[PDB]
């Protein structure tokens, strides 16, 4: 559980990227509109994160119940003396992958919505409208979505 | 007069001569791009899942 942190760590990166077109093509007022910034990142990161810990605990059971045979092979060519490296290893084989991929999925998620939103839905809309239903949108319809 | 008459208008001098140099004279793909990487990794998903 101590390793949330990580996904805190993780989480925030996204939400802030498309500051540089917006401020090149939508042409935002930084100073102004840090008031909506600071906003949309804190609940991305929140939600985010707590997504992250959601799609991996829900599947990474699957990882152990795939390769925990390949992972016993390499644990044994190395009963009670021999479990212990399950417990020490094999659980965080499993959970290794796990994170990677739900992480990775995560963000991979994100890009689209926003780029969809905001320069195919939003393209006739003022730049504060623009951004404002774009990224909103994006944090609270994919966070719904990893509740999925 | 000279061009009237073809005949050769570079015997006639001009006054000067003037060089002049000529040099000569997204979205879509960025969603396109996110898509394909995140339609393989719903088929990495499915896989995975599998």
């Amino acid at each position: 559980a101590k390793s949330s942190a990580l996904f805190f760590g993780n989480a925030f990166i996204v939400s802030a990227i498309p500051i540089w077109l917006y401020w090149r093509i939508w042409h935002m007022d930084l100073i102004q509109s840090a008031v909506l910034y600071s906003v949309m990142t804190l609940v991305s990161t929140y939600l985010v994160a707590f997504a992250y810990k959601n799609v991996k605990f829900v599947l990474k059971h699957k990882v152990a119940q795939k390769r925990e045979d390949a992972v016993s092979k390499e644990v044994t060519r190395k009963r009670k003396e021999k479990d212990e490296r399950i417990l020490w290893k094999k659980n965080e084989v499993a959970d290794y992958e796990a994170t990677t991929f739900s992480i990775f999925y995560n963000n991979t998620l994100f890009l689209v919505v926003v780029i969809v939103a905001s320069f195919f839905i939003l393209k006739n809309f003022n730049p504060t409208v623009n951004y404002i239903l774009s990224i909103s949108a994006s944090s609270g319809l994919i966070a719904l979505l990893s509740t999925g | 007069k000279a061009q009237r008459n073809n005949e050769d208008i570079s015997i006639i001098p001009p006054l000067f001569t003037v060089s002049v140099d000529h040099r000569g004279t997204t979205e879509v793909l960025a969603a396109a791009i996110g898509l394909v990487i995140y339609y393989l990794a719903f088929s990495a998903k499915s896989h995975i899942q599998a």
